[PDB]
Parts: structure tokens; C-alpha cells; sequence
RNA sequence: AGCCAGAAACCAUGCUGAUUAAACAAUACUAUCUUUUUUGUUUGCUAAUGUAAAAGAGAAAUUAUAUAUGUACCGGUACAUA
RNA sequence: CAUUUUUGGUAAGCAGAACUGGCGAUGAGGGAUGCUCCUAACGCUUGGAUAAGGUGCCUAAAUAUUCGCUCAUGAGAUCCCAUAAAAGGUGUUGGUUCAUAUGAACUAGCCCUGAAAAUGGAUGGCGCUAAAGCGGAUUACCGAUACCAAGCCAUAAAAAGAAGAAAAAAUUUUUUUUUAGAAUCUUUUUAUGAGUAGAAAAUCGUGGGGUUUGUGUUGAAGCGAAAUACGUGAGUUUUCGUGGA
RNA sequence: UCGUUAAGAUGGAACGGAUUAAGAGAGAAAACAAGUAAAGAGGGGAAUAUUCUCUUCUUUAUUAAAAGAAACAUCAGUGAUUAAUUUAAUUUCAAUAAAGCAAUCCCCUGAAAUUGUUUUCACUUUCUCCCCGCACUAAUGUGGGGAAAACUGGCUUUAUUUCUUCAAUUAUUUUUUUUGCUGAGGAAUUUUAAAAUUAUUUGAAUUUUUCUUCUUAUAAUUUAAGUUGUUUCUAUACAGUACUUUCUUAACCCACUCGUCUUGAAACACGGACCAAGGAGUCUAGCAAAUGUGCAAGUGUAUAUGAUUCUUUAAACAUUUUACGCA
């Protein structure tokens, strides 16, 4: 569903209302006057086939391949775990640098696109959202040092949503590993971290 | 910056609310302000404005004067935003209908005896909402004795201002500077 | 026929006649703009304040843009106006209903080529409070016609280019 | 600078200082308006004892409200707490400095029952 | 444009000071002392922390400027080289 | 006191006037520095874009672009404003007029000479010559308590006013929040905000009094140190310590 | 004013202002967790000494939830940016590839015989040729003197514009790339009505349309009708090194002794070593206006009398049917 004012064609999503305020005289009221929020949209080059740099977290500067835009403006990404150790991660556009390089411009891999899409198709935004009960169990351990790290990983490992996601991640890896690997230079490139040496001029380069 | 007369703050003049601390008078200004604000009638606003006025401005009114004013329409009700005072010059009175702030004791007795009607402002409001068939009156205002010392200064040509004196006999302010004989005349 | 006049100069140190003319002209605060009906009388008054004002001829696009984007209008009771940004028609459909020139477009039409209902419509708008120019002036010190950098007086056509920078 | 917290903006902190109280002992620290034929401070010289003035004032819909989010009320007797049951969500009691410990305890206890905040809670125990 | 001789003047030389440089070198002799590893620096005292500058903080010809540099012969000549 | 008009006086930061603006009583930005010059007049803030003025470094912006001129063995460099003339120059640069690609004569730009003073020494300083000099033109930029947008405050005016359920949480039924009508008052709107001499209003505090309803020996007043305290502010409030009515 | 200890500072003044910092103290009243259950300790209220019911403190554990701050995203408002765009208008152009035209010729531009207009001769190249100077030049060429041509330039035609052009400036318009800052308010009957947009529905119009217009009806929505959402974190905390905040030094930038008389004071003007307490527009008389208050052609009850008035009370109360003041 959409509104098309001045030819823009913005596209509407049903969004909840959650903030309440004490109102002018008597009771309280919901803040929102609206119900439909405009959909996010993206940087022009972002699509399934691209390899991208992860810029923020612990895995920073790894080169991971984009998978599914997960409806809500958040995307999924994998630099196949069995090649490169990057898991099935959800990440935002503005923490991820998408390159011009596309996985499906390699012709052995270009046959395998639909299958990659089906494996991707099953996972969704709701699979990544952490469950409150699990968090509470984890918190309830806190109140020696090795045990804490071990326990936390054990609790995370137990989770069904993690297990389900992990199964998919392994399946994608299983599909891809030899085919990516065989093109040796490309394999090394994927494995190797992004960097920013004294040679580079960030603004100047056509990244 | 900008340039405006009194830097853009408007200056209204005269009263802003009543000074009087009297509860009854406070009640009356509240009532008439309410009538003024709700109705568009000019009667209500003027009554409200006049009601606020200080003590010198609302004068006492003589009965005789009131009769002279009511004479050409004696069916109707005089309202007077002051006190009405009695008169011994007035021989008789032809049953007037008067709203006033305050009645001198003798006047009320006379008006009542004549078969007339003495209204307080609350009563006037209740009976008549917009001043319908009413006549607003007020007495001699400038005629107060104090004002005769005002205006173009005493002893500046022709001007009729009263001086101020200890007493008005022949040795007090009646020689040099008030006649041809002794220096300049008045 | 019309002339948009922009003031150029501070409150301080102003000759007394010039101050009086400014008050009639209706440009008080220092970057204020107003439309003025060209005549003989208006032009002479304008001549007196000349070294202190730029002015010129609008063109249709300039009027339309200025009226929408920076027009304010006098809302309240007689000589106690209060300043409201135009925003919608019911304001002007009140005051200019009698003169049959209500509608904001209709106000553009009356102003741009001087219509019969000019005095009210000009009066009714609040004076334009303008923002400074993006690439600045050149010199409030001199006339536009002085061959130096300079700005004061008649700029005829070029007033629009200046207005577009400083809208 | 401005000291925002949530719904509470207060514009100014650092309590205004009587000029010259830095460098003479006799000059009292709490404010005074300088008069003076010519003196810096009245004349608003750059960077010197900036004069208070009304426009600094707190917003009129939040004028006196403590970070408690409830108006402070001083209490020296349990009878005086009879109104404030009906405003327990919006006024908070402070127990008056004079009040002796036996009485003070009683006031704290009544307040707790009544579900109203007590700010100087631990006082004199 | 290029130059020269030329004054009790100027600056050295000379001479005085140099905790005027919060300046500095050499040398004689001397007080656990030195190195590596580990853990730590989360009664006035008796364990103990600071950075005006870490994130690849990369780069020894040398000489001109209306020409330079090597190399080979004997600043000259020839040939390369920026 | 400044421009302009102006009388006396050799002149004077001198004496006396005229018109206007200032300054006085007025900050702020610029003029290096300054009572008067320029810009611009000031509630408290946030962002924007400028003026006056700058943009080699001190110093925020250009070692900008573009065409000229200028070497100084005491260059020159910013209104007011912080000196310089008559007279010279086969210095260089343009002109203009004459004569037979040179001799004449003039002319005005920079430059030079004319150009001497006392503590050491002042383009504001360092410095600057393919200028950071002088004369332009071209852009771009930096740059205020001024300007625009927005918030907040007070002031001024204006609109305008003398009775009912809203939401959320639980598990359709229970719970939680609020539920306004004080007229010198409440809601809202828009404009506006310099100040000595001066005037006013609104507050605030001290000794005592009537009236009211309270704190005191499980410690009053006072005092010392304070406090996530409140107020624009005078102040008010409170904690701990002292204190003994 | 001075001592002790501790902490800090320390290059010819000291403090200061505006803004942060690093220390050092303080603190939980907003700065997480209502209830529910288990079982201890208390307190109450009601029903007709014991049933019911409301509670506060403790404990165990056990689910809420909200709140602020982040981060990104969506709007709206205000900006900055870098790309653009419509049909006009204004002496624009330029190739393209086939033809042609004139030779100091041509588009132009020079110099000459109440302003038009025409005519004279003047103006191009050259990597061409010739002659003298024969290498004479700064010159991979040349000084002088002659010719030549139309390659080059200029014009006329005919097609052609993505080979390459299609400008520039106004005019009227229409977008777009990044992006900075802002979010007051909170609508018991103007947070509606209308606008806009969507899916339908009816009739016209005309630029004739996958953003065509209007208007006929119905639903919805936001571009209307001032910011909302998701996820973290603080935190499964109880005050900690986090967080608030005082003080403390710093650091950038600024900043002259107050009072004072004065045209003009930071002054080489005067008064001020320091501190504490005291310390200066009052009271009466008579007059005035202002304003308040009572009465009103009157007004004031004077002196004084009178009272079961006699702590207060040295006040209050009272005044047989033209005293005096002012009016």
C-alpha cells in the first residue's frame, strides 16, 4: 500500500503506537496521530549479490556477503562461517560498506542463485530478536572468571531460534564453500580483512 | 533593532480594575463585566467602565435635575452611576423610576412617598438586561470646587482660576497685581 | 508601476526627515521589505531615503515566491493587528472579502501588475522581514551606480536576483 | 550552559555573585545590584560578573518543580498532612527542621501509609 | 649589471662578567647493583601511574633555478640519466 | 564632540555660533591601542546567513585568482588618526605636442632628493620585494549582543471563558494513572525587551502588635560547615555538627 | 588574625568571567521492577471474645512494567550542499558530407569621394615556388625582394545532428545527490471542516493522459491536524571507580581599584590597612492634590456631660423636638 503525492510513491507500513502522555485536562492519551510509517529504502547498490565490509563490531573489516533484506530495514549477511568465520549476522546499512563486487558474477556460482535465495527465504527478522527468558537466565547467573564466559555461551547455544538460524547458516556454508574456494584469489580476498593504509585517500577513491 | 512608539508597547490610560476593597462593589463589577463580555450592548460596557471610576468622577445628583432630564419621556427608567442627593428647592416630584448607586435617606423617603421606584444595580440588571428603555445619566462633574483652581494659571491674562488664600477679606491678595490702581491688573 | 524597496541601514544616526519618511514608507527594522505604488509622490519620498534603500521591479516569479514563503498578514482588530503567517485562506477571505480579491493567488495578481485593490492589500500584509543575502552585499557604503562595488538606490530589474539570494 | 534534564530545563547555574566579593572580605557574597557612576558591572563590560535579569527565569509550566517531579511541602505536624493525601502524586513532604525525633518518626510513618514521598527521610536517627 | 681602494665611525681580536645559558663538557674517586622473568600499580605515610600526543606516526644523495646528475677519458670534453 | 555652514584669532586638543546627529546616561562587533570614528543600539538560549571589516604568521579566512605599477646605502602599507612643502631628478613608467628613428619640448604615475632631536623603539609586532607593497578587477571565504527560523522568560496588548471519561496494564472481567472553573484567575495568541539623573509598581527581609495554628529538653533560638534543595533575584528551605532554652 | 596536619598550586602581582577537564568529596527524594506466593514480626478497621477484611516492616523467589540516555530509521520545520531540468526570449554556434563560389580576395574590417546610398584600393594563407643575402636565424631555418595556390580561411547551395555541436544570459518551470540543526504541543465537541492520497463510483472537459483534469457518491488513510518507531544500554542495579552534584586545580578566550565629584577616571584626581557591631529624608504643626471611606444641603459631636463604664478601660459606649468650625 502507498501514497503517491507529487509522483514520489513512498510506500506505507503498519506501525504501532506505544508512547502515552497525561493529556491536557482529564485522562491520558496515546501520543501518535498516525498509524502508517513510510518504508525505509536503501543505498542504490545494495542488493543480494554484493560483498560488503563490516565496519563496527568485533568482526570489523571482515568481508561478508549480503543475504536477505529482512522487511524492516535491517539486512542479513554471511561471510560463510566454514570459509571465513563470519556468522549469520543481522546488521544495518550505515554500519556496513557495500562494495561493487558481486558473488553471482562468478559463473560457477551464478548457477546457484535460486538455491541461495530459498535458504535465505526461510530466515526472517523475527528469528534474530532475542528472547527475554533467555536473557533473564543469563543475568541470573551473574550474582570463576572462565565459568562466566562458558555459561553465557552455553545459554546462547541452547536457544531454539539460534539453533534454527545456525542450521540455515551451516546449510548456506555447505552450499557455497567449494565453489567460492576454487577461485583461489577470490577466496583469499574474502578471507582477508579490509584495511586503510597510508597510501589510501578515502574521499578521493571511487571506493 | 526596530523603531516604534514606546518600543511597541501600547499605552492605555485610566483605570485597569477597581481600587475599592468593598465586597458589594467587587460583586457588582464582576456582574457587569460578565454582562459586558457576553452581550454586545454598549450599555453594559459603559456601566461597567463608569462603575469602576474613582470617587471624584461620579458626582452626587440632585432629584430636581433628574426630574428635568426625565421630563420628556416619563414612562422610562433613569440609571445614574452615582449617589442621588435630595433638594429643598424641588417642590414636588412626578413618580420617577431610578437606579442609583446610593440613595440619601430623605430622597428615598420622598421618591417612595411620591410612588416612585428605587432600584439597586443588581435589581436593574435582573429586570432590564440591555438597558432596554433606560436612560443613562450623570451629574455636574466639572462643577466640583477644586477644579476652579485648575486651568490657565491664576493671574495670567483673563483666566478665571480661583487663587488660594488664607481668607477673602480686603488685606489678602487684592492690591498689587489685581487692579489698575496698584501695578498691573488681573 | 510597482517597486519592491529593501532597507539597508541601522536605526542609529539617521536624519530626522529620513526617519519620518521611513516611518511612512513602512520600513523600520533594518532588512525590512515592502511593495510601494509608483507615482510621483511615492518616488520623491523614495528619493529622500535613497542612499539608505535598494529598490527595483519584481517580476512575477519573485512576487509569487516571496508572498508564499515569507508573507505574514495582519490578523486582529483595527490598529492592534498581531502578526500571523498566511498559511490558509480563511484569514484573507475575511479582510478582502468585501473587496472581492480574496485568495492568496488573487493577492499575487493584485500586487504584480497594480490592480485596483492595491492600498488595502499592501497595507494588510505585514512588512517583509528578510534574511541576509547568501553571497553577501558588496558595499552599503556606496550606490549601485557608483562604478565601484556598491549597492544603494535603483537596481531596476536586478532586484529579483538579489531577492532570490536573500529569500 | 543550559542544564536540561527531561521535562526540566533550567537555563542558568552558578549562583550570581556580588561584585568585588572575590577581593575584599567585607563585601558579602549574596547578590546586590551595583549602582555606581561607572563600574564595569552595571555598565555590562565584557566577561565580568554577568548581571541577573528576569528573562533567565524557569518555564511557567514547570516553575517550582523539584527533580522529585513533585512540589515541596514543609510539614511540622500530622494534622497539616490532612490535605496532601489528595495530591500524593504531585507534592512531596519535607519534615520541618525544628521537629523533634519522636514526632518526626510519627510524621514519617503517616506519610508512608498515605503513599507520599518524604525527602529528608533519614533525619535525626 | 659587474667590480676596487678607502675614516677616531661599525664588528671582531683583545680584555671583564658569565645561578647574565633556571646552560654545558671532560676527568678522579665513591654510594648492594645490574639483567631477565613473574604478578601488580581498581602514626602523615611505610606496595605502586604518568603522558601536548601510537594505531603502518615508512622514506640520509647532492647541486642548480635562463638546466642538473652520474659515468668514461683529460674544471674541460664525450656519452648516458631526472 | 563629529560632518557640513561658520565669526574672532598667526594658529591652537583655543575662543564663539548655525543645522543635524551623537556623546553624556550605552554596552556589543570593527577601527592594534582610544568617551565621541565606522557598524550596530543589548531579555535568556539553539541553529542559520551576514555587516562593518578582513583573509602570510601572531589571528578566524586565500601564501586566492587576474592585469598593471613599484628597489628605496633611513621603501611603502588601513576613514577619523596620529605630519610634511616649495623646488629639483639623463630613476623607471606611460602619455601629449613638435621637428627631420633619433633630437627637441612639455605632462603625470610610482620612486628618489629636499627630510634635523633628545629613555630604546615602533606599518599593532614578527616580517614582507614573482609582496603579505601600491592601483585596480575577479571570486570564494571568515567575521557581531545586528538579521532570519525555533525554543524559553517577563512586559504590553489582544482573543476568550462563571461539566464529561481518556488511556494503559492484567487475566470479556479485575487493577493502575489522571478527571481543571482560584476573574489582579485560567487557557491561548502576537508584538516587544538599552539605560545615569528621575518616577512608579511588584516583591523580599528585621524589632514589636492584634488575629489565627503551631515547633520545644527523644533539645528551641543562636552559631559552623554544607545541601542532586527551590527561587531570575533579594532570599527561602533543609542535612550534619555545635548549643542548652 | 594566627597555629597543626593533609591536599593542591608555584617563570615580574592575586583572585575573577564565559566553557569544558582532571581530581577530591557528597548523595538516591526521578535517576528500574507494581503485584503474586511462601513465613516471620507488627499494627488497624468492620461484622455478630472470634470470624471477616485493610495494611507497614522483615525476609526467601517470582513475573511485571515504565524511565532516561544511546543508535539508526520515518516525518515535519528550518537550513547547507551537487547534480540537474521546460517552453519561450535574446544578432549565439559548431561540425557532418556531397556540391559549388571569389583572389589581397572573402564573413568581417580598414583608408578615401545636410543623411541615405553606391564606388575606388586596403586587408588570406602557406609544411608551395622563384631571385638576391647563399646558412646570412633567437628559430629544424632565415633577412630582403618577387611570384603561386585556395590545401587553409571566408562565403553560397543541398541534405544531416549520438562524428561533433546544441552555448551564454535572462524568462518561466520542474526535479535531484548527499546531508546539519530543531520537535513547543497534547485538541470534554474549529486535531474538526476542508485539503492531499488510495481503492472503488458518475458525468463532463482537454494539454489525451500508467502522477489527465475537474466534479458525483462511498470507504479508508497523511503529504492534513508542531515526532514517532524499533533495538540496545543504565540493569536483573541499590550506590561503585558508573551516575548526580559541590568543591579543586587546570587549560582556551576574555578581563584595569571600588566609591566619587566630574564635559571627560584604570588614572600622575580625591576617600578606602583589616574586621565586627553601631551609623543618615524623620516627627509635629498648618496647607494641597491624589485616592480610599461614611454621611449628604449639610457635615464634624467641641469643650463637656451621662452611664451598675471603671484588670484591660488612659477605650468603648451614650448626648430631651438655633453652641462653634467649614460648607
Amino acid at each position: 500500500k502507498h501514497y503517491n503525492v507529487k509522483g514520489k510513491k513512498k510506500v506505507l507500513v503498519p506501525v504501532n503506537a506505544k508512547k502515552t502522555i497525561n493529556k491536557k485536562y482529564f485522562g491520558r492519551k496515546v501520543a501518535s496521530k498516525k498509524k502508517y510509517v513510510v518504508q525505509r529504502k536503501l543505498r542504490k547498490s545494495i542488493e543480494v549479490g554484493k560483498v560488503a565490509i563490516i565496519l563496527t563490531g568485533k568482526h570489523m573489516g571482515k568481508r561478508c556477503i549480503i543475504t536477505k533484506i529482512l522487511n524492516s530495514g535491517l539486512l542479513a549477511v554471511v561471510g560463510p562461517y566454514e570459509i571465513n568465520g563470519v556468522p549469520l549476522k543481522r546488521v544495518d546499512s550505515r554500519y556496513l560498506v557495500v562494495t561493487s563486487t558481486n558473488i553471482f558474477n562468478f559463473e560457477n556460482i551464478a548457477k546457484l542463485k535460486d538455491d541461495f535465495l530459498n535458504y535465505a527465504q526461510d530466515i526472517d527478522d523475527d528469528s534474530f530478536i532475542k528472547t527475554l527468558e533467555i536473557k533473564k537466565k543469563q543475568k541470573k547467573l551473574l550474582k570463576f572468571m572462565n565459568n562466566v564466559i562458558d555459561k553465557i555461551k552455553e545459554i546462547r547455544k541452547e536457544d531454539p531460534k539460534v539453533q534454527k538460524l545456525e542450521g540455515i547458516q551451516k546449510d548456506i556454508g555447505s552450499l557455497l564453500k567449494p565453489e567460492i574456494l576454487k577461485n583461489k584469489v577470490f577466496a583469499h580476498y574474502l578471507k582477508s580483512k579490509f584495511t586503510l593504509r597510508n597510501d589510501m585517500v578515502l574521499h578521493k577513491m571511487k571506493f | 533593532g526596530i523603531a516604534l512608539k514606546n518600543v511597541g508597547r501600547i499605552k492605555k490610560h485610566g483605570r485597569k480594575h477597581l481600587v475599592s476593597k468593598n465586597p458589594y462593589l467587587r460583586l457588582l463589577v464582576k456582574l457587569y463585566n460578565f454582562l459586558a463580555r457576553r452581550t454586545n450592548a454598549n450599555f453594559n460596557k459603559i456601566i461597567a467602565k463608569r462603575l469602576i471610576m474613582p470617587k471624584r468622577y461620579r458626582p452626587p445628583l440632585s432629584l430636581s435635575k433628574l426630574q428635568y432630564h426625565m421630563a420628556n419621556h416619563p414612562n422610562d427608567i433613569a440609571v445614574v452611576v452615582g449617589s442621588i442627593t435630595d433638594d429643598k428647592r424641588l417642590f414636588s416630584l412626578k413618580q420617577l423610576k431610578v437606579c442609583a448607586l446610593r440613595f440619601t435617606e430623605t430622597a428615598r423617603k420622598r421618591i417612595e412617598d411620591a410612588g416612585g421606584e428605587c432600584l439597586t444595580f443588581d435589581q436593574l440588571a435582573l429586570k432590564y438586561p440591555t438597558g432596554k428603555k433606560c436612560v443613562l445619566l450623570r451629574g455636574p462633574t466639572k462643577a466640583r470646587t477644586a477644579e476652579k483652581h485648575f486651568g490657565k494659571a491664576p493671574g495670567k491674562p483673563k483666566s478665571k482660576a480661583r487663587p488660594y488664600v488664607r481668607s477673602k477679606g480686603r488685606k489678602f491678595e487684592k492690591a498689587r497685581g489685581r487692579r489698575k490702581s496698584r501695578a498691573y491688573k488681573k | 508601476k510597482v517597486v519592491f524597496v529593501i532597507r539597508l541601514k541601522g536605526v542609529n544616526k539617521l536624519p530626522p526627515k529620513v526617519r519620518s519618511v521611513f516611518r511612512l514608507l513602512r520600513l523600520l527594522q533594518v532588512h525590512n521589505g515592502v511593495f510601494v505604488k509608483v507615482n510621483k509622490a511615492t518616488k520623491e519620498m523614495l528619493k529622500i531615503v535613497e542612499p539608505y534603500v535598494t529598490y527595483g521591479y519584481p517580476t512575477l516569479s519573485t512576487v509569487r515566491k516571496l508572498l508564499y514563503k515569507r508573507g505574514y498578514v495582519r490578523v486582529g482588530k483595527v490598529r492592534r493587528y498581531a502578526r500571523k503567517k498566511i498559511q490558509d485562506n480563511a484569514d484573507i477571505s475575511k479582510h478582502l472579502g468585501k473587496y472581492n480579491v480574496h485568495g492568496i493567488e488573487d493577492m499575487v495578481y493584485q500586487l504584480y501588475t497594480c490592480g485596483p485593490v492595491f492600498k488595502k492589500v499592501n497595507n494588510f500584509l505585514w512588512a517583509f522581514k528578510l534574511k541576509p543575502p547568501r553571497k553577501g552585499f558588496k558595499a552599503k557604503r556606496h550606490a549601485f551606480n557608483e562604478p565601484r562595488p556598491g549597492d544603494w538606490g535603483n537596481r531596476e530589474a536586478h532586484i529579483n536576483e538579489l531577492i532570490n539570494r536573500m529569500i | 550552559a543550559v542544564k536540561k534534564v527531561g521535562k526540566i530545563i533550567k537555563k542558568r547555574t552558578k549562583k550570581f555573585t556580588r561584585f568585588q566579593s572575590n577581593r575584599f572580605m567585607r563585601v558579602k557574597p549574596a547578590w546586590r545590584k551595583p549602582r555606581g557612576i561607572d563600574c564595569r558591572v552595571r555598565r555590562r563590560y565584557k566577561g565580568t560578573n554577568l548581571m541577573p535579569s528576569i528573562g533567565y527565569g524557569s518555564n511557567k509550566k514547570t516553575k517550582f518543580l523539584l527533580p522529585n517531579n513533585k512540589y515541596k511541602y514543609v510539614v511540622k505536624n500530622v494534622k497539616e498532612m490532612e490535605p496532601l493525601i489528595m495530591n500524593h502524586t504531585k507534592y512531596c513532604v519535607q519534615i520541618a527542621h525544628n521537629v523533634s525525633s519522636k514526632k518526626r518518626k510519627q510524621i514519617i510513618e503517616r506519610a508512608k501509609q498515605m503513599n507520599v514521598s518524604v525527602i529528608n527521610a533519614k533525619a535525626r536517627l
